């Protein structure tokens, strides 16, 4: 089947001229169609027949289909405009409609933000069960870019290690959840554990305690 | 205004089935119909409702660009009004058709020595196609006394056969690629003038 | 006004039968061919099937082929699909969208039904200590995606992601600025 090939993010400041290329072998003989999805809503047709728009799209949307590569100019790029983006065409194929692996456009709106990390010590009244549970919670960041870093006194832990997808917030500074299935016996007892996060080359020296 | 993707269709290095024809609108460009001359030797060139010397002279606003390989002794099919298991069933042109056919020979890129059953052609439909309908399904066909169940077995035959290109020998099986352009008058704003 | 509804799915057990509806209003459906078009969570677009605009021409995908059946009922503009023979990889939201032209362009989409293929049930609501509000750890322990619950105060709870947690158990956690044992829906 035919393969289409898209970046997987395109940053563009606000009020520039945003570019998503499509690739593909002999594209050009085919027509490249685009479309808007919002995170939380269902996609919205920007262009079509790689040239046109239908009623309720501005006029800064265009496309174009040469060579071995599309293109969606997207001018006057406004911090509403953060969705993500997908290809479709016709091929000579079995006949699926080849959809694009998705681009999600953003908008720097931000420069960057620190993020607050809240862990307690869980009470004795969930000991009852002996149930893995995990307290440590970040969020407040403006990337979205989080990864668990549960350092065993700087150095990895057994059972694997897992991270949860941020979620998108109400246009502000997102949240994140580190929190996963491990053994509790030996929470807290010595240096076995430790909860942290990298923020992209930054980590919070919590120095948590137990009680 | 730049260039249309007439050079784009004509050379490409996978054809598209007769039953899953590729139709390329073409707008907001201008149409060069002198590079369609130097990649498409023409074994039949009837057009309908245009003429070939005059195409840079006349205007239309929008041009459909389709593209399918059939057999050698099937390209005469490709016409309004014509009958045949390709004119009813894969590809079928109304009688106010308004463009021309072009169909050359394509041997020495589209056929192999073990068989090229990539490219295969509808057999039986219970109804013909509608002027410019494209037919997709891949059901199992239904002998109608008793139902296949989405099996082949007795009585239940595939609705898709290949054509199985043989290059040694033999004069109207070989593989020959047709694309045909669509004119429409469309009265509205033109966009793919002739090169004036 | 072109107008798409997507009856909801649900949690539906490996192997059974999900009933997905498609009410349609605001343009001609017995003229345009619809479509299917599901979306896992964190995945892209796939096609699913297309019906024609009689019913007579149907086609589907190779990952989906044998088990799922589509149809459409031009008496009241309401685009159906059976998801017969369920499968985990099967979680995704379906969108219904319908095509323009030969060409291939989708001009109207709804806002898609979720399904969820979970091995699981319900275990009961229990609440965690470490409590302004509460602190807990897990609310209503869905096995999956669902969360409800929020026994802290509703001033400036706040809403974590869900985590996936293919262990067995999912937990909710909330934080706002003494133990907690609110709990109301199992
Ligand atoms: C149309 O396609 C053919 C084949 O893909 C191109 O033929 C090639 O031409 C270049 C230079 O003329 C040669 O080096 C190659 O060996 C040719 N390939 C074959 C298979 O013959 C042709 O150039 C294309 N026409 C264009 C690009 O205008």
């Amino acid at each position: 089947s035919y393969v289409l090939t898209q970046p997987p993010s395109v940053s563009v400041a606000p009020g520039k001229t945003a570019r998503i290329p499509c690739g593909g072998n002999n594209i050009g003989s085919k027509n490249v169609h685009w479309y808007q999805q919002k995170p939380g809503q269902a996609p919205v047709l920007v262009v079509y027949d790689d040239s046109d728009r239908p009623s309720g799209i501005p006029e800064r949307f265009s496309g174009s289909n040469s060579g071995n590569t599309a293109t969606l100019t997207i001018s006057r790029v406004e911090a509403g405009d953060e969705a993500d983006y997908y290809c479709q065409v016709w091929d000579s194929s079995f006949d699926p409609w080849v959809f694009g692996g998705g681009t999600k456009l953003t908008v720097l709106g931000q420069p960057k933000a620190a993020p607050s990390v809240t862990l307690f010590p869980p009470s004795s009244e969930e000991l009852q069960a002996n149930k893995a549970t995990l307290v440590c919670l970040i969020s407040d960041f403006y990337p979205g870019a989080v990864t668990v870093a549960w350092k065993a006194d700087s150095s990895p832990v057994k059972a694997g290690v897992e991270t949860t997808t941020p979620s998108k917030q109400s246009n502000n500074k997102y949240a994140a959840s580190s929190y996963l299935s491990l053994t509790p016996e030996q929470w807290k007892s010595h240096r076995s554990y430790s909860c942290q996060v990298t923020h992209e080359g930054s980590t919070v020296e919590k120095t948590v305690a137990p009680t | 205004t730049n260039l249309c993707p007439f050079h784009e269709v004509f050379n490409a290095t996978t054809f598209a089935s007769v039953y899953a024809w590729n139709r390329k609108r073409i707008s907001n460009c201008v149409a060069d119909y002198s590079v369609i001359y130097n990649f498409a030797p023409f074994f039949a060139f009837k057009c309908y409702g245009v003429s070939p010397t005059k195409l840079n002279d006349l205007c239309f606003t929008n041009v459909y660009a389709d593209s399918f390989v059939i057999r050698g002794n099937e390209v005469s099919q490709i016409a309004p009004g014509q009958t045949g298991n390709i004119a009813d069933y894969n590809y079928k042109l109304p009688d106010d058709f308004t463009g021309c056919v072009i169909a050359w020979n394509s041997n020495k890129l589209d056929s192999k020595p073990s068989g090229n059953y990539n490219y295969l052609y509808r057999l039986l439909r219970k109804s013909k196609l509608k002027p410019f309908e494209r037919d997709i399904s891949t059901e199992i066909y239904q002998a109608g006394n008793k139902p296949c169940n989405g099996v082949a077995g007795p009585n239940c035959y595939s609705p898709l056969q290949s054509y199985g290109f043989r290059p040694t020998y033999g004069v109207g099986h070989q593989p020959y690629r047709v694309v045909v352009l669509s004119f429409e008058l469309l009265h509205a704003p033109a966009t793919v003038c002739g090169p004036k | 006004q072109v107008q798409l509804v997507e009856s909801g799915g649900g949690v539906v057990q490996p192997g059974r039968s999900l009933r997905l509806s498609c009410a349609a209003s605001g343009f001609t459906f017995s003229t345009y061919s619809m479509h299917w078009v599901r979306q896992a969570p964190g995945k892209g677009l796939e096609w699913v099937a297309v019906i024609s605009y009689d019913g007579s021409n149907k086609h589907y995908a190779d990952s989906v082929k044998g088990r799922f059946t589509i149809s459409r009922d031009n008496s009241q503009n309401t685009l159906y699909l059976q998801l017969n023979s369920l499968r985990p990889e099967d979680t995704a939201v379906y969108y219904c969208a319908t095509e323009g032209s030969l060409t291939g362009y989708y001009r109207y989409w709804g806002q898609g039904t979720l399904g969820t293929v979970s091995s699981a049930s319900t275990k009961g609501p229990s609440v965690f200590p470490l409590a302004l509000g509460c602190l807990v750890k897990d609310y209503f322990p869905e096995p999956v995606t669902v969360s409800w619950n929020s026994g802290a105060l509703t001033s400036g709870v706040h809403t974590f992601p869900a985590v996936l947690q293919s262990s067995g158990l999912y937990s909710l956690s909330s934080v706002v600025t003494y133990i907690c044992n609110v709990n109301h829906k199992p």
